[PDB]
């Protein structure tokens, strides 16, 4: 055989010439033929009037798709069966619906499709409207990671349909027109249920995007409601509701990055950052520096204003949130100031000098209190959650250890006769970490700047795909150690230095330690080539650890080192098409850190009628709800239906009306 | 046909797989239509090999046909039709999924569905593991792995237990595997941390029970190479690098004993190739492919799997610069070593070499040049290798030139250049990052979804019924192809172009 | 305080009601009150020419609606037309054009703006008459014409300009009037290039329109349906050969080189007789290639000795011709490798050596490949042979190997004094022939990278590669003037301060003592592999003030250049091959087929060691390929404009005018 016969391997049981010319009446718009067509399916002839089409089309259908309601009418006059034909003008968004719902196998639509999640996932708010007025209910979701009987046994009995179905559901509930509706707070739904959708995607990893496209939906419909906000009384009334700015905690709490970092919520927070403030922004720079560094040198006596008297008028300039920021940042800076002179000999116990340590310790045990303070309120999973708490937690855990090893070797004991292990170097060695810490603590004050601000946030972000491919490195680091520390270890000489930090480099890969320290440095070059040779003359060992050594140098720095520039040029243009979402959260998360009453003082000085009421509010509440609600359908209506396009669908649509009116024109005569 | 026309023979060529290779056709004409876009994907590739011009066209048809696989396989509404689909072979085996695998469908293997069934089958009898808390799944995974033996000698001793069942399951096989290579590592460790002996024997220690460890990773690289063939051998790179390991290993061995029942004196005093000093920079190489290996359970991992594979996809371009690089070094080389082999000198050094304090000879012979112009990109040659003891200010000053020239060739051009150009091509594959992460985590998962090869490494040393099968996996297709069609004619009217 | 606005200029004359009644009816199509207002026209109550908002007039907007059976209506009473045949032609539709044939700047014709719309059928009809187009001077004519008419309007010739050579530039005036439109196409295209070239301020147009004459050029070579027609176009000769293909690779046709069909000739051309090496197996092929690389000077002498036969036939094949030239090259390489071990044979302390085995086959070499380059000059040309960068590579290397054997000779012939090599002078002839012979030894290694077009897989590195080295020119005019900046700070400042420089185990302060001496120290400071150490900015008597301001001024240096111009220069390296790799195929097909036309000639065939009634039928078959390749272009791009151009907002209103037109037609009838 040297051609192909093609053949029809699914067949079906076709259609007859009287019922293709039905069906193509039913398609071009004959009003009078269907009519005929229908009058002759009354009595027992070939024609019936639930016929299937090969592709599945029965008359109905195609008369929903034509959007040909009097040809839907003529049918269901005649009691054509009807049975996914609601979810087809429900998929077709045609005003039909409304027939088909008072009119008294092969399916396109999956057998968990009801009208409700059907309408809720085309996302047509009449179609919605008309289904909740008749009177229907979506199933309620379980929980995100739970194991009753139900899930599991549905599971058991068929997981790629309960994954869909709960998909389903989820993209039904998730739909802007479905809160709308039929929630009563939409921002408290959008919320939470973004945070649903989000905990769904880490647990389902299939479906992954679905979940995380729904959440995004979520977050963006949240965003878009609250910007048909008209007046800053509805703005304050939503954003400070409790069943303050409660609703903007709870935004920042659910990671609502997009409605934070919009241009009215971020007007508010910097009216009430620059309070009582008239006309700071609009001034020029060096008066901004000038009063700004009055303000710095002028902590300690609003601190002790404030401490003395909180309802002076100086003791309530520290109240102001950017000006206690500035306190803050001031204090910080006199710490930091403090330690530098610190870091400008023969006594085994080391008492705190005279001046400079003894008023270090209020600082130390101020930065203590208010970590402890701040663990305490809240809860320990958002201190671990946030990197700067991490780093500000093993500061003080470190100047806490050289607390302790100082009064250790005050209470129990020249400085080259010591040991190497001596309280007085542990503790002089952590004091030295704890700067490190300390003054690296000073890239968190970036977020305040708008020009440091989004470019902090970015480089903190790729700091993760870091530790990837440092996880990748360290795994070739090792084996390469492993292998030359296997090759060199019989080459061990015992000289009052044996290691890779002295003139002469010797022993480089004698211990696994040593290797690894000797692998490390070889990136920026500090080991040299004649620590790949022996003391005997074993020139193959001295070529195969050198050609390992030129591996590894091959491999991390014009391989790897290379991978990571691309994997950061990738991530850096993904992550700053959103660099200004991101420092305005990180922003509004630093002002309302300081917005509170509690811990307006530094840290040096920081140890030292219902009913109506609340029915009021939800009435308030209800009615901007109510409000912002009507602008946003009449807005994503309007966009709707401009934005959209134009398919082949409303081109055949053109097409049938204009042969529909052709043909009744031609009836008429 | 070819010798009377070849354009019009081509252009024939092109219509007829562009004809055959139509979704509509393959829906409507084909017995199998998944078999049948697997086979035609699988010809249109190799026509894209073989034929230069129209790869393109080729490469579309190729990718239209896996598209439509992708779709096919998207109709399934049921799991008991994805068992049908998946289980399905032509003469719970998953033959489906294995030859999808095999002709390399990406996107067919990487859909959610199949993503998932294979996710069932992964963890078998594991309720709620996929939402457990993740310190919790950490300590559960370190408490199989320190248990990893038990249950070997379980299996052993009494397949039928629920012991010797615990291992059956993939995931618990994948992580005694892991374990057991882990302490194959750590044995590795071990043998550096704590000679004279010309005829060392093995000590019991360590090496004695690292004997069966390669005599098991060589049978099971023997048993892997029967089932299966040759061919998807040679395509996996971790099972080049585990030959490489098993012959440096069996190397080592036989030198080893080589060693000890010949040339049976201080250590400064061998030769330079004595046999074990041959076997022990020999292990050291297996040691660090051994250790290297580790990269490969990556692809397991969410975090770390994308990453891995996107660089294993980098190391070919990777290799397509360091040729461009070793002709550019082999060039500079030859120039150096023509014009300093002249002086070359002695004069009782100890040293001869660049490899030592006082770097002398960089450019003497050819393979010195191309040491010393190999050190030059991470700047362990130093400037004075260029000087003679000669009063030749002109061949030093050629020679310096010729250094600098290599060394901005290669450090500012030729590196900055593959900065840019893997900067390219980590942006190109970023994208598909996902897909073929979820192909080769899904090729390590029925890796282990076999019976054989159960053990891990150191205790390794019908008519009615097809037709009945043909008619459900017929039924299915049916119900699949008429939801594709239907689907195909609903997107395909809803096209958001007006022309 | 508030602005009241106010209409500034007065553009809209309302007047009486009949002229807005008469524009109303216009965009309404109500055709018989539109014929009761020009019978009152006739009478006299109302101007044809009325202005409305928008400034159109009854004939503008009738044309605007497309309708044919109203604009002869406006026609019949006499109307101005006041160049509305050009916005008839704008508009594109036909009816209007021929019925018009029964603002806009004022440099254009009927025919320039037909050409600009690249209508074919209007062009058709407008070519029906005699049209005669201002032929545009060219881009180097500076007469007394061209000097007169820009001072009068530069702007109005610099447009007039870009107008004609926008109407010359469109496909259907290429098929219409020309006999060869493939090479109208070419000549085109390098006009529009080079006018880009001079015309710096419309440089984006002439660009587009070089762009578009090439598209035209590849979509007509695309329409050959069998391999006789593309032999026939591809083997024309303006008055085998590839007469044509040779044309397309002169003007840089990258698209119509890079086509599928000209690929496909260009590789049944390049592999001969062997057909089946493209259908072999790898194995076969890496097979192949080694048996024919291995006894290429066996091919060679047996095509010296009888070139008809068989045996001199499979040298004449290209891919096997170029095998034959790249063992050639490789075994040249092999000799100058082996030159090194040959020579240690106690010939490194003779003044001058006598020449051994090698340097009578190196210097028989470079004469063969000498002679090659002459006739490679002495056929195709000058200044191409200096646009691509092997033959100026080839050019310099064959130079350094002249100067060196000349100056091995004239060593020879002169300094024959036996003696040691260290009591030598530095500028000896014998150590300046060893140093020419090192730099010809590194180039012609070099050479090897332009063997690297021909594959598939390091093909299009290469190429990329070469393409964005212009960026490092570029860079390193900015690097070289940063570096001369601070060399001459550095000279300046330390100038007042055995083995001298950097080239010593102990790099002395001396380094910066000359200007020379400074820039070898700011060279080595690139790499930032601390190949010249901090404490060469150390003076030597302890000036404590001058060691300081050095340092700080080699360590602002050493910023300026790694931290800053280094990532800087792989920024652009970033968009240079971000903007490469989307064409690279195209460019690297393009080499491809530029070094298999260096090979498919037979007059330079051995490797370089051994070295009328015709004219008539051929253009009668080349005018009927080509008026089949015409027929085929025009209905395939017909069917590309009706199957892929989107709608538009006047098509809707057109659809709403003729709506409006059958409800007035029903509303006069009923
Ligand atoms: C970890 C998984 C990801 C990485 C996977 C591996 C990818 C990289 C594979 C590299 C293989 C080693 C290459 C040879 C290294 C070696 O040991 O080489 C070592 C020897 C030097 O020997 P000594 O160290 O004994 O002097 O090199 C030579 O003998 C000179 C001739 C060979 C030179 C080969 C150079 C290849 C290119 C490497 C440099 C590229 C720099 C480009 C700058 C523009
Ligand atoms: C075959 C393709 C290979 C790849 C493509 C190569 C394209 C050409 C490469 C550049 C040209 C050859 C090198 C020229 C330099 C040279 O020969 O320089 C070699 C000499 C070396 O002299 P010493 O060794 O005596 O110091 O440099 C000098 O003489 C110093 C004075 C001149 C300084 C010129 C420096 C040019 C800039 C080069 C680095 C740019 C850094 C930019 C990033 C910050
Ligand atoms: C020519 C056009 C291109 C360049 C345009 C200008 C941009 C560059 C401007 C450079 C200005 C001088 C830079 C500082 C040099 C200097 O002060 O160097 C001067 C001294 C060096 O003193 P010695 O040389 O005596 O040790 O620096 C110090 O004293 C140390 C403390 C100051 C360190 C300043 C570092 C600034 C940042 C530079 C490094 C950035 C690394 C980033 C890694 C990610
Ligand atoms: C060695 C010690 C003394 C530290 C030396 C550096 C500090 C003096 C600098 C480093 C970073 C600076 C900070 C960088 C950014 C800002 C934000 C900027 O303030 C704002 O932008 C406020 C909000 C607004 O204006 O909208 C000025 C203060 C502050 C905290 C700066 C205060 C001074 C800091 C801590
Ligand atoms: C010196 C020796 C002891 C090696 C030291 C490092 C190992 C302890 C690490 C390095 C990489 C780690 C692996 C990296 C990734 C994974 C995947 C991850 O498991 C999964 O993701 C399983 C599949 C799934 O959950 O879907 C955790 C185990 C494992 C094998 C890790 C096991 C522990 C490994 C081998
Ligand atoms: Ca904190
Ligand atoms: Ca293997
Ligand atoms: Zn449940
Ligand atoms: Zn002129």
């Amino acid at each position: 055989r040297d051609r192909i016969p093609l053949r029809i391997v699914r067949a079906e049981s076709e259609l007859s010439p009287s019922e293709k010319a039905y069906l193509n009446a039913v398609e071009k718009g004959d009003y009078a033929s269907v009519k005929k067509s229908l009058e002759e399916a009354e009595i027992y002839f070939k024609i019936n009037i639930n016929c299937i089409d090969p592709l599945g089309r029965t008359a109905l259908l195609i008369a929903i798709e034509n959007e040909n309601l009097e040809l839907i009418e003529l049918l269901l006059s005649f009691n054509v069966y009807v049975g996914d034909a609601l979810l087809h003008a429900i998929r077709k968004e045609v005003v039909g619906a409304v027939e088909l719902l008072l009119n008294h196998q092969f399916s396109e639509f999956t057998p968990d499709i009801t009208p409700i999640i059907l309408a809720a996932h085309t996302n047509n708010y009449e179609i919605i409207k008309l289904l909740v007025q008749k009177g229907v209910s979506v199933p309620r979701p379980h929980e995100v990671r739970c194991n009753c009987v139900e899930c599991v046994s549905s599971s058991d009995v068929d997981s790629l349909r309960h994954s869909r179905s709960r998909l389903n559901i989820y993209k039904a509930l998730a739909s802007p027109s479905l809160i709308a509706l039929s929630s009563e707070d939409p921002f408290l739904t959008a919320f939470q249920l973004s945070w649903e959708l989000q905990e769904l995607s880490k647990v389902e990893n299939e479906f992954k995007s679905e979940y995380e496209e729904l959440s995004r939906q979520c977050k963006q419909f949240a965003k878009d409601l609250l910007d048909q906000t008209r007046s800053s009384r509805e703005l304050e009334i939503i954003l400070n509701y409790r069943d303050d700015l409660a609703r903007l905690k709870l935004a920042i709490k659910y990671r609502q990055k997009e409605f934070v970092a919009q241009p009215n919520c971020q007007q508010l927070l910097a009216s009430r950052w620059y309070d009582e403030f008239p006309g700071w922004r609009r001034r020029h720079w060096a008066v901004k520096m000038v009063t700004c560094f009055i303000i710095g040198l002028l902590f300690p006596v609003f601190s002790v204003c404030y401490l003395i008297a909180p309802k002076s008028p100086l003791g309530l300039f520290i109240r102001k949130p950017f000006i206690k920021f500035i306190c803050h940042t001031a204090s910080y800076l006199t710490f930091l100031f403090l330690l530098l002179l610190a870091s400008q000999d023969l006594n085994r116990q080391g008492p705190p000098p005279t001046i400079v340590e003894w008023m270090i310790l209020p600082w130390v045990l101020g930065f203590i209190w208010g970590e402890i303070k701040q663990m305490w309120d809240g809860g320990l999973q958002d201190y671990i959650h946030d990197w700067w708490n991490l780093m500000d937690f093993v500061m003080n855990s470190l100047y806490l250890a050289t607390i302790s090893l100082k009064i250790v070797a005050f209470v129990k004991y020249p400085r080259e006769s010591w040991d190497m292990w001596h309280p007085t170097l542990v503790a002089e060695a952590l004091f030295a970490i704890a700067n490190i810490f300390s003054s690296l603590r000073l890239i968190s004050l970036f977020t305040a700047n708008s020009h440091l601000g989004p470019l902090q946030i970015s480089l903190g972000r790729m700091l993760l795909d870091i530790l990837k491919f440092l996880f990748i490195y360290c795994l070739v680091l090792l084996a390469f150690a492993n292998g030359l520390n296997q090759l060199y270890f019989y080459y061990e000489e015992t000289l009052t230095c044996k290691g890779i930090r002295c003139e002469k480099q010797n022993n480089a890969f004698s211990t696994l330690f040593e290797t690894l320290q000797s692998l490390f440095w070889s990136i920026f070059g500090l080991i040299n080539l004649y620590v790949t040779n022996v003391k005997a003359q074993h020139e193959f060992t001295e070529f195969v650890g050198a050609t390992m050594f030129g591996t590894y140098n091959v491999i991390s720095l014009v391989v790897l080192l290379n991978m990571l520039i691309a994997m950061m040029n990738n991530s850096y243009q993904l992550i700053a098409d959103h660099a200004d979402i991101e420092w305005k959260f990180a922003r509004t998360k630093l002002w309302m850190s300081y917005f509170e009453e509690g811990g307006t003082l530094p840290t040096p000085f920081n140890v030292i009628r219902r009913a109506a009421d609340n029915l009021r509010r939800h009435h308030q509440y209800q009615e901007v709800m109510r409000n912002l609600v009507k602008r946003y359908v009449a807005a994503m209506i309007r966009d709707a239906k401009t934005e959209e396009g134009l398919t082949e669908e409303n081109f055949k649509e053109l097409k049938q009306d204009i042969s529909s009116f052709r043909f009744e024109v031609l009836g008429l005569l | 046909s070819s010798d009377v026309d070849s354009l019009r023979h081509s252009r024939s060529r092109l219509n007829i797989y562009k004809a055959l290779a139509s979704p509509s056709l393959i829906a409507l004409s084909s017995e199998d239509p998944f078999l049948t876009a697997f086979q035609l994907s699988w010809e249109l590739q190799e026509l894209s090999k073989v034929e230069n011009e129209f790869k393109s066209e080729y490469e579309e048809l190729s990718r239209q046909c896996k598209q439509f696989a992708k779709d096919l396989l998207d109709q399934t509404r049921s799991s008991r039709e994805l068992e049908i689909i998946l289980n399905y072979r032509d003469d719970n085996d998953l033959a489906r999924l294995k030859l999808a695998i095999k002709y390399r469908q990406k996107e067919f293997v990487a859909q959610p569905n199949c993503q998932q069934l294979l996710a069932s089958r992964w963890y078998d009898e594991f309720p709620g593991w996929r939402r457990r808390h993740w310190a919790v799944k950490m300590v559960t995974c370190f408490i199989i792995g320190l248990l990893f033996p038990v249950f070997s000698v379980c299996y052993l001793i009494a397949p039928k237990s629920p012991l010797g069942l615990f291992i059956r399951k993939p995931f618990i096989k994948f992580i005694c595997h892991t374990a057991s290579y882990l302490t194959f590592l750590f044995l590795l460790l071990l043998a550096s941390q704590h000679d004279l002996n010309r005829q060392g024997p093995p000590p019991t220690i360590v090496e004695w029970m690292i004997l069966p460890w390669v005599l098991g990773f060589i049978w099971g690289e023997i048993k892997q190479m029967w089932d299966g063939g040759l061919q998807d051998y040679i395509h996996d790179w971790w099972n080049l690098m585990d030959f490489v390991m098993n012959s440096l290993y069996l190397a080592t061995i036989s030198l080893k004993i080589v060693a000890f029942v010949k040339y049976s004196n201080p250590r400064e005093s061998w030769d330079m190739w004595h046999p074990t000093l041959v076997a022990e920079a020999l292990f050291a190489i297996a040691n660090i492919f051994s250790s290297l290996r580790l990269i490969s359970l990556f692809t397991a991992n969410s975090h770390l799997g994308p990453l891995q594979i996107s660089l294993g996809r980098m190391l070919l371009d990777i290799l397509k610069f360091l040729f461009i690089y070793c002709l550019v070094l082999l060039a500079f080389a030859n120039g150096l070593n023509q014009l300093y082999f002249y002086y070359e000198e002695t004069k009782g050094l100890t040293c001869k070499g660049i490899r030592c304090e006082k770097q002398n000879n960089a450019f003497s012979t050819l393979f010195e040049t191309l040491q010393s112009l190999f050190w030059s990109i991470f700047g362990l040659i130093n400037l004075y290798v260029t000087n003679v003891k000669a009063q030749h200010e002109f061949t030093e000053f050629v020679g310096a030139t010729m250094f600098g020239t290599y060394n901005v060739i290669s450090l500012v051009v030729l590196l900055n250049m593959l900065i840019a150009m893997m900067n390219n091509s980590y942006q190109l594959i970023a994208d598909h990052a996902d897909i073929e992460w979820k192909f080769a985590r899904t090729k390590l998962w029925m890796s282990y979804f076999e019976e054989g090869g159960t053990l891990p490494t150191p205790f390794n040393v019908r008519a009615a019924d097809n037709l009945r099968r043909h008619h459900q996996y017929q039924e299915v297709m049916r119900n699949l192809v008429k939801r594709y069609v239907a689907a195909m004619i609903r997107d395909a009217k809803t096209e958001e172009g007006l022309t | 305080e508030v602005m009241a606005l106010k209409d500034v200029r007065e553009v809209k004359e309302e007047n009486t009601l009949n002229e807005k009644l008469f524009l109303l009816a216009c965009d309404k199509g109500d055709y018989y009150m539109v014929k009761k207002i020009l019978e009152e026209n006739s009478s006299g109550d109302l101007n044809i020419n009325c202005v409305d908002v928008l400034g159109r007039n009854a004939v503008t907007i009738t044309i605007e609606n497309e309708n044919l059976d109203i604009l002869q209506l406006l026609l019949d009473y006499g109307c101005q037309s006041a160049d509305a045949l050009l916005v008839a032609i704008d508009s594109e539709v036909v009816g209007a054009v021929d019925i018009l044939l029964n603002s806009t700047t004022m440099d254009v014709a009927p025919v320039i703006l037909a050409a600009h719309r690249n209508n074919y059928e209007i062009l058709t009809m407008l070519l029906k008459q005699d049209v005669s187009l201002p032929k545009p001077h060219a881009v180097g004519c500076e007469c007394t014409l061209c000097s007169a008419k820009n001072k009068k309007d530069s702007l109005r010739h610099s447009r007039f300009r870009l107008d004609i050579y926008r109407c010359l530039a469109s496909p259907a005036l290429i098929m219409l009037t020309e006999e060869d439109p493939i090479l109208r196409a070419f000549e085109l295209s390098a006009d529009l290039k080079e006018l880009s070239l001079v015309e710096v301020e419309f440089r984006n147009d002439y660009e587009e329109l070089a762009r578009q004459c090439k598209m035209f050029a590849k979509d007509l070579l695309a329409q050959a349906r069998n391999s006789r027609e593309l032999e026939v176009i591809l083997n024309h000769t303006s008055s085998m050969n590839l007469s044509r293909l040779k044309l397309a690779i002169k003007y840089n046709q990258k698209e119509f080189v890079s086509q599928s069909n000209c690929q496909q000739f260009l590789n049944t051309v390049w592999f001969g007789q062997m057909s089946g090496y493209r259908r072999k197996p790898t194995c076969k092929k890496i097979m192949t290639v080694l048996t024919v690389g291995i006894f290429w000077p066996v091919l060679s002498l047996c095509y010296l000795i009888a070139p008809k036969s068989q045996f001199g036939r499979i040298i004449h094949t290209p891919f096997m011709k170029f095998i034959i030239h790249g063992a050639s090259y490789f075994t040249f390489l092999l000799l100058l490798n082996l030159y090194s071990l040959v020579y240690n044979e106690d010939k490194k302390n003779t003044m001058g050596p006598a020449l051994e085995r090698i340097d009578y086959l190196l210097i028989l070499w470079i004469i063969g490949m000498i002679w090659s380059d002459i006739k490679r000059l002495w056929y195709e040309g000058l200044e191409d042979f200096l646009e691509e960068s092997r033959n100026q590579l080839s050019f310099v290397m064959n130079s350094l190997y002249l100067a060196t054997f000349a100056l091995k000779v004239v060593a020879h012939n002169k300094f024959h004094d036996f003696a040691d090599r260290k009591d030598w002078d530095a500028f000896h002839p014998t150590l300046v022939a060893e140093g020419l012979f090192a730099f010809a030894n590194v180039l012609s290694y070099l050479r090897l990278f332009f063997m690297y077009t021909t594959s598939s897989i390091l093909g299009p590195l290469q190429i990329s590669m070469g393409q964005m080295l212009q960026d490092f020119g570029k860079f390193l005019g900015m690097f070289l003037l940063v570096l001369f900046s601070f060399t001459i700070g550095l000279t300046q400042l330390y100038d007042k301060g055995d083995c001298v420089g950097i080239f010593c185990e102990q790099q002395s302060n001396d380094t910066f003592h000359s200007f020379i001496g400074t820039c070898f120290a700011l060279f080595w400071y690139i790499f930032s592999l601390a190949h010249v150490a901090i404490f060469v900015t150390r003076f030597s008597y302890g000036e404590e003030l001058q060691s300081f301001v050095g340092a700080v001024i080699v360590g602002t240096y050493n910023v300026v250049v790694v931290i800053v111009l280094t990532k800087l220069l792989v920024a652009m390296l970033h968009k240079s091959f971000q903007l490469i790799a989307n064409h690279e195929d195209k460019e690297w097909k393009f080499a491809r087929a530029k070094l298999w036309l260096s090979y498919f000639d037979d007059k330079c065939t051995l490797p370089p060691p051994f070295n009328r009634n015709l004219k008539q039928k051929r253009d009668e078959n080349y005018q009927k390929v080509m008026c089949c390749l015409v027929h085929r272009y025009l209905t395939s791009m017909r069917q590309k404009m009706q199957s892929t151009d989107q709608a538009t907002v006047e098509n809707l209103n057109e659809l709403r005018q003729d709506l409006s037109k059958f409800r007035n037609e029903i509303r006069d009838l009923l």
